[PDB]
């Protein structure tokens, strides 16, 4: 049995609640180093104070890795494994294989665990990119690998549910959330080949003793094969939620099924073959192959410019529907008192300058201005740590009710808003200080507080970084006392908790059908996806795999 | 109106995607422009120049600071720069103003960055491989080299100097 | 009604941000060239 028998009529809720809690937990621990790293870019050293509070910590850079791995690899994937399974299954009112599903959660819990231990014990201070020849404990890569392998099971699970709904429903076109999740999970498989080879072919043998060195150019070239589209593996859960759930929270409709679909098909073609935008300033990669990846990255921006218009129009329509006044009337009609709505909307706003920073980054030679400065963390804090995270945070207010039958009180709803607004206002202020600090040449990944006299042109943007450490300290603390207050409360009123995910009606139309029919030609495009990866990474990897020049690992911490 | 809404909106979708492709290609254009000018000099070279990082400060042109700058044309210098756990050989790099400078950089240990304040010199240094960029300093002074790739605990302290002679 | 003009002023701000950033960074690139 089971008395929240909740978890034996809809057991999928039991597993999704697990991922989620685990995801947000990594995110509380990871983010704790945040404000510490912020006051540092503000040129205050709070680390002796930290190392008090947390004696295990040996350096700024151990911080940086935990922050990185915990926030950007572990928090985001576990959030994708939640959303991208649970939504498909519910829109298709169907059971994900609770055998394969329960497996993945445990592949991840073992994985995370095995990795955390060397990290916590200063044996793997190589940062979230772990660039050879810096060398970490075998435990880190073994962990990482098995954690990243949790998604492959997830892949199958969604594909499973896809295959079964079709047979039971032949002739019927693939329904929206499901189609999304289907190409998403497909992208992530194709994309994950890079990291997977780099571990198996190199990182695993090396850190075990099986071999002596790794070729650093190949290592970094496999890494960034995965390393770009992994950002789209973080973005699209939020996008899925934003396309098909948020116009409903707004009181509106998705203005277009095709557009939502066309967006996601595009992320399937262009997410993977773009990795050299990360390598513009590497040696041994042909300039001609940088330009093509340059062009190709600029095309990956396109599904996202589209998104901007579709979503903006969906929020506008809803606005109007709530007596949405004049040219800007509609903005003030939206539900500004629902953290479910506020979070992803505030994140969309920060996503305006962030996407603009990407475009510069993408443009080959312009990257020489900003590469490896503070600008880069400036940009992606607006992308991953505002949009994606805000979408995860503000979705505590629908998903958690729907999974546990805890209602949100009204004191909690108001806490939600103070976080979300503080989180946003703190993200924006940090964006300015780091964009500017980086345009002044301040390196990323650096304990700069230890060289207080070193970047004096950066004085005022350093005032902006201090100012945001304090603002984001308060936000994080108010988020803990509330994440746990939404959970550890002793209420459960679950009519609320079966009660379907506020999926969104779609304004239908004529020009649908034959277009939705083409995009649903799935096996065709999945293969085009592979042909495009193959041409993009093919000539270069062939070159480098016959000039392997492995070098000794070092530990420099 | 909720289906008339659709008919419009999906035409805008078309016009915004057209405008977007246009603006995007103008960007492709103005990048293109840069690769044809001298400024394209900062782009690392294609060719895989293999070296052995364990032997590099013993034998070859990276073994002797005195021999780093080596005249390679009437107005050309090759500089052998070593980026290592926790500074730069040689230090300073003295180079004449007006001249094409060809930086040949490598590392004996872990990856470094070699980024030159006030220039678009901005390159990753990998153990076992030579990073080859070119530049002409249009005015004299000291230029600080910042290491902008994490490499260990001396990271925040890895700086160098280039003196470009009057 | 008619025109989704709220959404146009959105994509308008987006276009401008995109141009201030790309033009600003282009100018810096040249000035360091
Ligand atoms: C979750 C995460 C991330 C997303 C999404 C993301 C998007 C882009 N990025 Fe980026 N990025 C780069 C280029 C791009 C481009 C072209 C895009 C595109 O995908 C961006 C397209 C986006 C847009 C065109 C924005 C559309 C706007 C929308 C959708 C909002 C509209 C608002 C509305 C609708 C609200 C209206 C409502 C009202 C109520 C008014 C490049 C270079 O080409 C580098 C390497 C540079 C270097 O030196 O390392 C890079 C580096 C990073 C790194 C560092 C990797 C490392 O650690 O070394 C991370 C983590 C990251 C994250 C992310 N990035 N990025
Ligand atoms: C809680 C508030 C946060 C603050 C105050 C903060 C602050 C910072 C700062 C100032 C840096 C740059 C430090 C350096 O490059 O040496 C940084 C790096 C980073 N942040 Fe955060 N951050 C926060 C939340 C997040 C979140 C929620 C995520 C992702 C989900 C995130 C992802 C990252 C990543 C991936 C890096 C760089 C890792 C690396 O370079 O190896 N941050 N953070
Ligand atoms: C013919 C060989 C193919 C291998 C068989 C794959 C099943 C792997 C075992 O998974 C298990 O499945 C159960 C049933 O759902 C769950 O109850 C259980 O907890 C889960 O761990
Ligand atoms: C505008 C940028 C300035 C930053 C500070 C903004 C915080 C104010 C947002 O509070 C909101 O006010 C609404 C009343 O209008 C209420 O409906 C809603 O419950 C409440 O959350
Ligand atoms: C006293 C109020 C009257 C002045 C009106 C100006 C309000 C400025 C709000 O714009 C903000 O500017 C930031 C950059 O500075 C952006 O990054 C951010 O997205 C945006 O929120
Ligand atoms: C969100 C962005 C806010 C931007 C703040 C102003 C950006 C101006 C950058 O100044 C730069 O200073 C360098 C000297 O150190 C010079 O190399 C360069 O000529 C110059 O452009
Ligand atoms: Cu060498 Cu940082
Ligand atoms: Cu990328």
């Amino acid at each position: 049995s089971e008395i929240s028998r909740v978890y034996e009529a809809y057991p999928e809720k039991k597993a999704t609640l697990y991922f989620l809690v685990l995801g947000f937990l990594a995110l509380i621990v990871g983010s704790l180093f945040g404000p510490f790293q912020a006051l540092n870019y503000g040129n205050v050293d709070a680390y002796p104070l930290l190392k008090r509070l947390l004696p295990f910590v040996q350096s700024y850079y151990q911080g940086l890795t935990l922050h990185g791995v915990l926030n950007a690899i572990v928090f985001t994937q576990l959030f994708a494994q939640a959303i991208m399974v649970y939504l498909p299954a519910r829109e298709l009112n169907m059971r994900p294989n609770m055998g394969l599903m329960w497996l993945s959660w445990w592949m991840a819990f073992i994985g995370l665990v095995v990795a955390a231990l060397p990290l916590l014990a200063n044996e793997a201070t190589v940062l979230y990119t772990f660039y050879p020849p810096l060398k970490g404990h075998w435990a880190f890569y073994l962990g990482a690998s098995v954690f990243v392998l949790s998604t492959w099971v997830s892949i199958y699970i969604v594909l499973d549910l896809w295959r079964r709904w079709k047979a039971a429903n032949p002739g019927k076109v693939t329904p929206l959330v499901t189609y999304m999740a289907v190409v998403f999970w497909l992208m992530w498989f194709l994309a994950s080949l890079g990291l997977v080879l780099e571990a198996v072919l190199f990182l695993l043998p090396w850190s075990f003793g099986l071999v002596e060195g790794v070729d650093p150019l190949v290592a970094r070239t496999l890494f960034w094969w995965t390393g770009h589209p992994i950002v789209y593996f973080w973005l699209l859960p939020a996008y899925a939620i934003i396309y098909t759930i948020l116009p409903k929270q707004a009181g509106g409709r998705l203005v277009s099924d095709p557009m939502a679909r066309l967006a996601f098909l595009l992320f399937l073609l262009l997410s993977t073959p773009v990795g050299f935008h990360h390598q513009f300033a590497d040696p041994g990669i042909d300039p001609t192959w940088k330009m093509i990846h340059s062009v190709l990255t600029l095309f990956v921006a396109v599904p996202s410019l589209m998104t901007a218009f579709t979503v903006a129009a969906s929020l506008e329509f809803a606005g109007r529907l709530r007596g949405g006044r004049g040219l800007f009337g509609w903005i003030r009609a939206l539900p500004w008192d629902n953290p479910a709505f506020v979070a992803p909307v505030l994140g969309l706003l920060g996503f305006i300058p962030g996407g603009a920073g990407g475009i510069v980054n993408a443009s080959f030679t312009l990257d020489y201005v900003v590469h490896n400065t503070a600008w880069v963390p400036g940009h992606f804090h607006l992308q991953v740590a505002s949009l994606v995270t805000l979408t995860a945070m503000g979705s505590l207010y629908w998903l958690l009710p729907n999974l546990t039958g805890k209602p949100i009180s009204d004191a909690q709803r108001r806490l939600g808003l103070a976080v979300v607004w503080l989180w946003f206002l703190g993200m924006m202020i940090m964006a300015v200080g780091l964009h500017w600090a980086g345009l002044l040449n301040v390196p990323r990944r650096a304990y700069i507080a230890q060289v207080p006299d070193a970047y004096p042109h950066a004085a005022v943007p350093m005032v902006f970084n201090v100012l945001a450490g304090i603002v984001l300290l308060v936000a994080l603390l108010l988020f803990i006392y509330g994440l746990f207050s939404v959970l550890l409360s002793r209420e459960r009123k679950p009519e609320l908790a079966e009660a379907p995910l506020p999926f969104a009606e779609v304004i239908s139309g004529p020009e649908d059908r034959r277009l939705v029919l083409a995009m649903d030609r799935i096996g065709f495009w999945f293969a085009v996806a592979a042909i495009l990866v193959v041409l993009a990474y093919g000539p270069t990897l062939v070159q480098l795999f016959g000039h392997l020049n492995p070098v000794p690992g070092w530990r420099l911490w | 109106d909720q289906h008339k809404a659709h008919k419009a909106i999906l035409a805008y979708e078309k016009g915004w995607l057209a405008f977007s492709l246009a603006m995007l290609f103008v960007f492709i254009a103005l990048i293109a422009y840069t690769l044809a000018t001298h400024t394209a000099g900062v782009i690392p070279a294609g060719k895989l120049e293999r070296v052995d990082p364990t032997t590099v400060r013993q034998e070859g042109p990276w073994a002797d600071p005195a021999q780093a700058v080596v005249q390679t044309g009437p107005n050309q210098y090759t500089v052998y720069v070593l980026a290592f756990a926790f500074g730069y050989q040689p230090n300073p790099i003295e180079v004449p103003q007006g001249a094409e400078i060809v930086f040949k950089i490598t590392s004996p240990d872990v990856i470094h960055g070699f980024h030159v304040e006030g220039t678009n010199i901005n390159v990753e240094v990998l153990p076992g491989e030579v990073s080859t960029v070119r530049y002409t300093f249009k005015r004299p002074g000291e230029y600080r080299i910042i290491c902008n790739q994490y490499c260990g605990l001396g990271h925040q302290n890895m700086f160098g100097t280039i003196v470009v002679k009057e | 009604e008619e025109k989704p003009k709220g959404a146009l002023a959105v994509i308008l701000v987006l276009t401008l941000t995109i141009l201030v950033f790309w033009l600003g960074v282009y100018a810096v690139f040249f000035a360091r060239g």
